[PDB]
């Protein structure tokens, strides 16, 4: 099974006319949150959605990952700039607590595409704007339509992204303290 | 005597202001002005979802003379499936749910016009004009089936309170097709959307209820709830007074389309045997049975305003104004035709003097031709349309083409000119799907 | 041995999107995708206001590898002429003051193109193609005055600096008009704008000053302040450092053009005399001596950085890439114009053929004049353009006005034959004012 | 901020004013017609002698 940490009630609106009862989960966020490692373990434990997902997972903090409720956790963000930058660094570094989660791989990324023709009957998927380039050579039909934003695909689109996904893998180097000091 | 301007400017804030729909295109005062601008935006491409805030930064000079947020916020209410029965205005973002009534942004969010409302929505076009300067929509715009009855209308203005109720679509097209030829008017059905429970009426009025179902002795699914019940006011309005007694708790099990709530009794409760008193505790309790009232206030073709008791009258005379903006349309299309079956006639008789070219043709500088073709009786009167010659046209094969052509136009102009309101509008009624 | 496939691709990003403009366009290549957008959202009609966030958000599939934000907050800075001299793009809104060096929004300022840059950049069209397709703007624009020295680059590059200043348009008019004559180069004086301080050479640098005038004994009225620091950077490192000390106070009184602030003596200061120690105790103690660096650091036609200690040889090595890049549109236009007089006997010849009309028209199916269009020479090149004749033509004022303006290319053909490369660029440097 | 630029203090009289005249302008849609201008007023009005 999987939990989907995505954002916001459209997605867990378009999860719930998506998603397989017994496969797929989901989970949305309340709002902003702050910088993820100026605050205490017990200010995590003070932290509402922390504790959510802490609850929801079952791995609270100051445990060993192990009775977890969901064995995968997928986070789905907005690709234009409403999850590129705001939701990750900071759910990153939250999941950080438990190396043992990114030891397993166990947080996964689902990603929403950038520009998407309408060709034929079946719609293309340039993902990003680099593939958008290499593939502009030989692509029929070119009528552009941007997915900056998780609602900017429908309910068939969001279904063919859940059913048929790619689960990017999170970022993970021979440091794990290194990398997260870059934003402070 | 001038304090009357301010109370009649007062007039116009409670006449022109009100939010009183019209009988014919269905439509609310704002609701106009957002078609207005998302069609004013369709143009060639009527599929590219424009921006929510290009919609709504430009409805200022369509001739709303209000904020910018309530069209904003009103393209995100009325763009949803599942709010409403009829697809009128699609659109990409999100535009309120059965869990949470709220869209998530409005500027992640683009809007478009539907391919349907132009199968319904035809003498769009056609409409005149306010009275307002000003208002660049018209006064109504016009449907084949009414948008009255169709996903109904809600509000309430200075003295007046609309709260027409949603239908459903075969129906109101059943409604409008046998009201349309002047029999016992069928009062349309209601379907909510999205609604697998029980619609029946009471008395005069309706219920709504949706679906509890025992699973245990001491357990519940209620796969549907009633359709103006959301999760967590329903949770707290009702379902957290039962739980801060200790009756009841309930399960997030939310289903595919509907709900999926699943309570648990506990021993401190009634749980009362033979399946009268325990179902009148739970639709007591629960609340699985909801009632209403009706009253259809709306206003009328001008700006007076009309109440009915009952969408039949309703019906009626929406089809008795479609009549006469049906025949407009046969009377202006009569018109337009026979002038250009004459025409064509005349550019298919002169493509027969081209390819003779009995016409003498060369030699006739300062345009000696068009002045030969001055004194032909019916030539005369469009010599600018029939001096555009190319050469192009010698052949015979395409004066022959402009000969079918020619034919074609006169069955199509008698089928035009022999057709009145109700084949048409019927026909209208018949590929409205 | 694989490694360098990394490094290269690092040279990947310090080729192309580098801060340092080239030689013949004074162009960044952010400056030349936004310049490209620009005109895509002028397109027909220029003077159309364009969106800042329209055009920012356009940028992506134009050439940049990078974001809308630098974009866009790049055509927010140069947009203003109280930084810059030459305005390359006019705007409806404020995009800064002299007081004040920040725009308004990143997304509520318009755009468009001003009439000045078409005044100077004629021929933009003509240059190659680049190597990366992305790069739909050419690798150099090409002007009549280029942009290294029109405004000012203040950037930094991969060990590479520009801080080259702007100069006045009349001098640098003077200067490209003179070194096209092939003589001794006159050096273009440095004017910044709203500006009537003192820019001095001291020993091969150009320090600025501006104007502190003495009102009373103990009071002046600053005019201008050095283009270092606007108001508040000025005033923290400048006025709140002596004010804070009790020497001297201050007021905000700052006019139209340049500054107006004034300066109020305390009595524990100085208060010297004679004019040359209270002089050089307010250039000590005010700020207004400033002190820069020059170095002329721009990349050529090739992608070799050439480092000039001058700029004549900027303006030389500018004018001999120009010279020979409008030979290259003497030879199109020649190559042109004989065809297009070739084509012109053709249409003349035919025009008078027709209104003689010796060639019968009446009666000749499958297009049978080309038939005696395919053995002419000269029509035979042409037949369906000659084919391509609407009745208008058949009149002999639009015969023989016609072959008079084949008469009007035959001596503007021969004004394209006999004019050379160095009169149409005095044209061009002599018609910008 | 205001009441102190003015110059009249809250609970005296328009004396030691530091503006003989007060002038409002906003964008005249509705950024200030129908929000500001009414709040401005309800302060305004608390002083009828200004009126």
């Amino acid at each position: 099974t999987t939990l989907f940490l995505t954002e916001g009630d459209s997605a867990i609106g378009y999860l719930i006319d998506v998603r397989d009862k017994e496969l797929h989960g989901g989970y949305p966020l309340r709002g902003k949150v702050l910088n993820s490692w100026g605050m205490s373990y017990a200010d995590m434990l003070k932290n509402k959605e922390l504790f959510d997902i802490c609850a929801i997972t079952g791995l609270v903090l100051g445990e060993k990952a192990e009775n977890l409720n969901y064995h995968n956790i997928a986070i789905m963000t907005d690709a234009d700039h409403d999850g590129l930058g705001s939701i990750y660094p900071s759910l990153l570094g939250f999941f950080s607590n438990w190396p043992e989660l990114f030891e397993q791989g166990r947080i996964r990324f689902v990603k929403t595409p950038v520009i998407i023709a309408h060709v034929g009957k079946k719609q293309e998927w340039f993902y990003t704007v680099a593939e958008y380039e290499s593939a502009k050579d030989a692509l029929p039909k070119h009528s552009i339509r941007y997915i900056k934003g998780l609602g900017s695909l429908e309910k068939s689109e969001y279904r063919e992204m859940i059913q048929n996904p790619v689960y990017d893998v999170v970022k993970l180097p021979e440091n794990w303290k290194e990398l997260f000091e870059m934003l402070m | 005597s001038i304090i009357d301007n301010e109370a009649l400017a007062y007039a116009m804030y409670t006449v022109e202001n009100r939010a009183i729909p019209n009988m014919i295109d269905g439509f609310k005062p704002v609701q106009r002005f957002v078609i207005a601008r998302a069609l004013d935006l369709a143009r060639g491409n009527k599929d590219k979802f424009h921006k929510l805030a290009s919609i709504a930064g430009g409805v200022a000079d369509l001739g709303y003379h209000h904020g910018e947020n309530s069209a904003q916020d009103a393209g995100a209410l009325m763009a949803n499936t599942w709010n409403n029965n009829f697809p009128l205005l699609d659109g990409q973002g999100n535009f309120g749910s059965r869990t949470v009534q709220k869209a998530a942004a409005s500027r992640y969010i683009f809007a478009r016009v539907s391919k349907n409302f132009y199968n319904v929505y035809k003498d769009t076009e056609y409409a005149p004009v306010h009275q307002d300067k000003e208002h660049i929509p018209p006064a109504f715009y016009l449907p084949i089936i009414p948008t009255v009855l169709l996903n109904g209308v809600s509000g309430i203005a200075t003295g007046y309170a609309t709260y027409i109720l949603p239908h459903s679509v075969s129906s109101v097209k059943k409604a409008v097709l046998q009201a349309l030829q002047g029999k016992k008017v069928t009062k349309p059905k209601v379907e909510f959307p999205e609604f697998r429970g029980e619609v029946v009426e009471i008395d005069g009025q309706y219920e709504i209820r949706g679906t509890y179902k025992f699973t245990s002795r001491t357990q519940m699914h209620i796969t549907e709830i009633p359709y103006k019940y959301d999760r967590e006011t329903y949770v707290s309005k009702i379902l957290d007074p039962l739980e801060n007694k200790g009756f009841i708790t309930w399960d997030d099990a939310c289903g595919e389309h509907g709900f999926g709530f699943k309570v648990k009794f506990r021993k401190e409760y009634s749980l009362s045997d033979n399946e009268e008193e325990r179902h009148a505790k739970i639709m007591k309790d629960f609340g699985l049975i909801e009632r209403r009232s009706q009253n259809i206030t709306v206003i009328n073709e001008k700006g007076k305003l009309q109440v009915y008791d009952n969408v039949v009258d309703l019906i009626k005379d929406f089809v008795e104004v479609r009549k006469t903006y049906v025949q407009k349309r046969i009377d202006n299309k009569i018109k337009e035709t026979e002038s250009a079956f004459r025409l064509a006639f005349a550019k298919a008789h002169f493509i027969k003097k081209v390819i003779s070219g009995e016409i003498v043709v060369q030699g006739k500088t300062r345009k000696e031709l068009t002045e030969e073709l001055s004194k032909i009786d019916m030539y005369s009167s469009y010599v600018d349309k029939l001096v555009g010659m190319n050469i192009f046209h010698m052949t015979s094969d395409e004066a022959k083409k402009l000969a079918e052509e020619a034919k074609a136009k006169k069955e199509e102009n008698e089928y035009w000119k022999t057709t009145d309101v109700v084949t048409e509008y019927t026909k209208d009624l018949e590929e409205i799907k």
